[PDB]
């Protein structure tokens, strides 16, 4: 099945469809709490 | 345009940006019911930029300090056109702040001491809010913990997780994807994207490109997995501005802002933006007040 998954920096949109307008945006690279494993 | 292409010098590898086009572009607007010549023509931006009520809140107020003589015109022109008055100030008093706050609620954004200077002799102000349901809410109970991988840094996200049948489709120039999630007005909605260099993205992102993703989208069964998050920026715009063609409103000797005053001595200093987006399972909240001088 389509599977869409941001586990890796992704962009968002937000915009207003009737008018095609981009109200808002960014960008997400990080995180808060850094992990480690073996 | 302008509002849109600012994100490319704002953007960063290293962090979370967040940003408003809007809330940029109807600065501007504003901005240049004031002023003439070439510095007007240089503040490309369409005259009449979208409102809708419901879907945002848009707020757009204007802050002359009481010294400056005003055409009698341009607070003509500017009361018809933003159904509001200039406001009269003293930006030298200490309550100047108190004033400003005090009156945009009712109608608070007190992050604006960055902006206020004491030789400060107007303000333009536009504010975007946005709080929203989605259409379909994720269930937080199915919210875990999971890896987010930057480069080979890794972090632990509250990652959101549901199935539901949306828009999306595939992509290239670098492998990637765009997913439509719908707010519950069905007006406003988020485009994900998700890519394998999130940088080439945004040296390319433009309103065609963007028309491109939403014609190109194709409704399908999806399982969406995506974070929580919750980023604030502060935003110094003056070097992106420039850079994209924005010159003479912040240079003293050129600055033709005659329209507003026969004073010829009313510029651009500065131009911030703070801007907040939270999302979660329920929704999202954004907020972006932009500061002209």
């Amino acid at each position: 099945l389509t599977a869409i998954v941001a586990n890796k920096p992704f962009m968002f949109l937000i915009y207003h469809k009737p008018t095609t307008t981009v109200l808002f945006m960014g960008t997400i690279t990080k995180g808060e709490k850094v992990i480690y494993d073996t | 345009d302008i509002g849109l292409w600012t994100f490319r010098y704002v953007y960063n590898e290293s962090d979370n940006v967040v940003f408003s086009p809007y809330g940029l572009t109807s600065a501007l607007s504003v901005l240049r019911i004031a002023a003439g010549g070439n510095t007007k023509r240089e503040i490309d931006v369409p005259e009449s930029v979208v409102e809708d009520s419901d879907a945002f809140l848009a707020l757009r107020e204007l802050f002359v300090d009481a010294s400056v003589p005003l055409r009698p015109e341009f607070t003509a022109e500017f009361s018809s056109r933003f159904n509001t008055s200039v406001q009269r100030v003293t930006f030298n008093s200490e309550n100047v702040k108190d004033v400003i706050n005090s009156y945009v609620k009712d109608k608070v954004p007190r992050v604006l001491d960055a902006s206020l200077d004491r030789d400060t002799k107007m303000l333009l102000l536009s504010s975007v809010r946005m709080k929203t349901s989605w259409r379909h809410v994720f269930d937080p109970s199915f919210t875990t913990d999971q890896p987010f991988y930057s480069g080979n840094v890794t972090y632990k996200v509250r990652m959101m997780n549901k199935i539901d049948t949306l828009k999306t489709e595939t992509f290239t120039l670098v492998g990637y994807s765009v997913t439509e999630l719908p707010y519950k007005r069905r007006q406003t909605a988020m485009l994900l994207v998700v890519p394998d260099d999130l940088g080439e993205i945004v040296r390319a992102l433009d309103l065609s490109l963007v028309r491109f993703w939403i014609r190109n989208m194709r409704k399908d069964v999806c399982q969406v997995v995506m974070p929580k998050f919750s980023v604030e920026s502060v935003l110094d715009l003056r070097d992106a501005l420039q850079r994209l063609g924005v010159r003479d409103a912040f240079d003293p000797s050129r600055a033709d802002f005659g329209q507003a005053s026969p004073s010829n001595d009313l510029y651009v200093t500065k131009v911030l933006q703070t801007s907040k987006i939270e999302a979660d399972e329920r929704g999202t909240t954004a907020s972006s007040d932009t500061a002209i001088t």
